[PDB]
Formats: structure tokens, C-alpha cells, sequence
């Protein structure tokens, strides 16, 4: 879509590229599969804090 | 098509490049294109073809299938020392190996003008003679491909340096009457412009400023269209180089302020036009923008490189796509 489109060419100008335009840990979890990994609270938290800008 | 190129008769981002949308490696393919629409009139095919510090040849090659020359010398930096172990390769540029005109050569089939095209590559061992500052590599170039032998010459080395006089000087001493020189300039050093608009205006006549559509908004660049001046009465290269000298340092630029003028006004609009053209491109991705220009490039042996390092899927929906990634992180 033009917007995440937008976002994605904002990223990449500056030159970098931020994992979090192009798809949302809460979209991660929602369209995997159910497993072991990504089910505990520090699990998960460790899951978001490699996920942003980090 | 892009037709906002025009001619003078006398720390950004690279967004340019999505206008380039075809070629393994280097693209200045497409700087060339422009450059084609004014020389492809004149007849340089007669007579060898010069590149200086081609690199990938890529618009040796393009320059090559619409404009043929007997025979070409490839020249660009290279030494042995960067070479994979137990390998001894030459430098051979790996975009122009691809290309219809090698593709023709190897084969043996004859060119346009009935000529098989002969590619030498100017190569005997050493790193400094691939190096033009070197007063070693301007005498080897000389020696081998003969003074008084080649029409076009072709220089895109990247921004007096002494590789810069030294392409010069090699070009003019190869030159043959009324053949035509391809430079690489650069507009935003004004002073240099000047010494070098003055050293090229002693030896060679119709010199032409051209900027191309195809290259970068905000470099500045510009490439030279000139001929040697027939019947060249110059006593030397050093009286000219010396005596550009003091005119920049004793007057005003040979260049007229109303050329500048005229510069900088249509700078500005193709600057702003191609802006907008790249911006609309990267937002809208329209299919199939400025055909003509790719379809040079496909006649030319360019194919689009995307194939082999993008092997990725092309999923029909942004769901999957991102469903994909959903599986790939989390795995």
C-alpha cells in the first residue's frame, strides 16, 4: 500500500531500514503459527525489544 | 523518454537510480543515452574508440552497438593484488562481457558497419599503468593504441588532478583530426570548469556542455561534446595548460555569464522536473515509464538484474506477504 510505500522510502533516504514499517510485532504474532516460542511474558518481551529499533 | 536534456554549444541520497531500472553493476548507460541523441548524427564510427576509466563499460558497450569502432581499448584501474586466490584474471569489464557487442565479438559475427569490432584492453601487468596520474600509463596508452588512430574518446573519470591532464593530453596527441572527445566534467568546481573549458577551446573546435536527463539532480554533471579542430596548429599541451593558467588567474572565465545564466536556469527546472518524475515513480510504480530509454538498453544486451538477486516470490496479495515474514521471524 502507498502509505507503508511512503514510510519505506522516508526509512531507506535517511539510509537505514527499520524493521517496524513494513510489519508490527502484533501482526507478527497474529499471522504465525502458535508456538513454545513467543508464549511467555519475558519471552514475548524479549521478542519486542529485538523488534524495534534495535 | 526522457528528452529534459539540454546542450550549450560554447551528501544526498541516491533516488536517482529507480530511474534506472536495467543493468548488472553500472548504469551510466543511461547518462549515455542523452549523449547519444546529439552524436548519433556525426559519423565517429571510423576509426578506434578510446574509454578511459570505463569500469564496467557499460556505456562503452552502448555507445558501441549503435556507434562501431574497428577497435577499442578498454582502460580502467585495476591491479592483480585484489584477484580470488589461484585466479589470474584481467581486467575485463564484466558488464560490457554481457553485452551484444562482446556477445558478437566472441562469436565472430561482424558489427554494423561490417567490421568485426577488435577489443584489446590496455593490461600488460601493472597496477601504476592502469593508473592515468602515472606518466607511465599516458606513454603506454600512447604507445599502444598509436598516436593519430582513434575518433571518439570516451573519459568518465569521477573528479587540475594530473589523471584529469593526463586523459587530456592523451586524447589529444590520439585524437584523429576532427574526431570527437566524450568528457566527464563537472560543473560546481567553476574554476575548473574554466581551466579545462579553456585548455579543450586551444585544441578542439564546437565544444558542447551537455547535461544528461539520466544523471544525478544534484552533481552538477556535465559531459563535453567536442571535436579536435582540424588542422591543429597548437604548438604544445604545455603552453596551452600554462597559458590556461594565467587567464584564470589574470581575467575573467573564458565561459560568457550569459551561458552561465542559461545553465543555471535550465539546472534548476530539470533538476525540479526530474524530481518529480523519480518521486511519482517511487509512489505511483507505474509499470512502464519511459520505454524508449530501456528499450535502448535491450538492444543494447542490457537485461533486467533483478531476476538472479531477487529470487524471492511475487505473492499476489499483502497478506501473504506479510504472513511470510510472520513465518520467517518467528522461525
Amino acid at each position: 500500500p502507498t502509505q507503508t510505500r511512503l514510510t519505506l522510502r522516508q526509512s531507506i533516504e535517511l539510509g537505514e531500514f527499520r524493521l517496524r514499517d513494513v510489519i508490527t510485532p502484533m501482526e507478527i504474532l497474529k499471522l504465525s503459527p502458535n508456538r513454545k516460542y513467543l508464549k511467555s511474558a519475558l519471552n514475548q518481551s524479549t521478542f519486542n525489544h529485538l523488534m524495534g529499533e534495535t | 523518454l526522457t528528452e529534459f536534456d539540454f546542450i550549450l554549444n560554447l551528501p544526498q541520497p541516491p533516488l536517482h537510480h529507480v530511474l534506472r531500472p536495467l543493468g548488472l553493476s553500472s548504469t551510466s548507460w543511461y547518462k549515455t543515452i542523452s549523449v547519444l541523441n546529439y552524436i548519433s548524427h556525426m559519423k565517429i564510427s571510423d576509426g578506434a574508440h578510446l574509454y578511459l576509466a570505463e569500469g564496467s563499460g557499460a556505456s562503452m558497450s552502448l555507445i558501441e552497438t549503435f556507434l562501431p569502432g574497428e577497435t577499442i581499448w578498454y582502460n580502467s584501474l585495476f591491479n592483480s593484488g585484489e584477484n580470488p586466490p589461484q585466479r589470474n584474471f584481467a581486467p575485463l569489464p564484466t558488464q560490457f562481457i554481457e553485452s551484444v557487442p562482446y556477445r558478437l565479438i566472441q562469436a565472430g559475427i561482424a558489427a554494423g558497419n561490417g567490421i568485426v569490432q577488435s577489443f584489446y584492453p590496455l593490461w600488460n601487468g601493472n597496477s601504476d599503468i592502469t593508473d592515468l596520474s602515472t606518466k607511465t600509463s599516458v606513454e603506454y596508452i600512447i604507445h599502444k593504441v598509436g598516436a593519430d588512430t582513434c575518433a571518439l574518446v570516451h573519459v568518465d573519470l569521477e573528479g587540475l588532478e594530473r589523471a584529469q591532464v593526463h586523459a587530456l593530453l592523451i586524447t589529444v596527441t590520439v585524437l584523429k583530426p576532427g574526431g570527437l572527445l566524450i568528457l566527464k566534467a563537472s560543473w560546481e568546481p567553476f574554476n575548473r570548469f574554466s581551466f579545462l573549458l579553456t585548455v579543450l577551446w586551444q585544441f578542439f573546435s564546437t565544444i558542447r556542455i551537455l547535461r544528461s536527463s539520466y544523471s544525478d539532480p544534484n552533481n552538477h554533471e556535465v559531459y563535453i561534446i567536442a571535436t579536435l579542430a582540424v588542422d591543429p596548429t597548437t604548438s604544445s599541451f604545455t603552453t596551452a595548460l600554462n597559458r590556461a593558467r594565467t587567464l584564470n588567474e589574470q581575467g575573467f572565465s573564458l565561459i560568457p555569464p550569459e551561458l552561465v545564466s542559461e545553465y543555471w536556469r535550465k539546472r534548476v527546472e530539470q533538476g525540479q522536473i526530474i524530481q518529480d518524475c523519480i518521486d511519482k515513480v517511487i509512489s505511483e510504480c507505474v509499470r512502464d515509464q519511459y520505454l524508449a530509454d530501456n528499450n535502448i538498453i535491450l538492444q543494447a544486451g542490457g537485461t533486467p538484474s533483478t531476476r538472479k538477486w531477487l529470487d524471492l516470490p511475487d505473492y499476489s496479495s499483502f497478506n501473504e506477504l506479510q504472513s511470510e515474514m510472520a513465518r520467517l521471524i518467528t522461525i
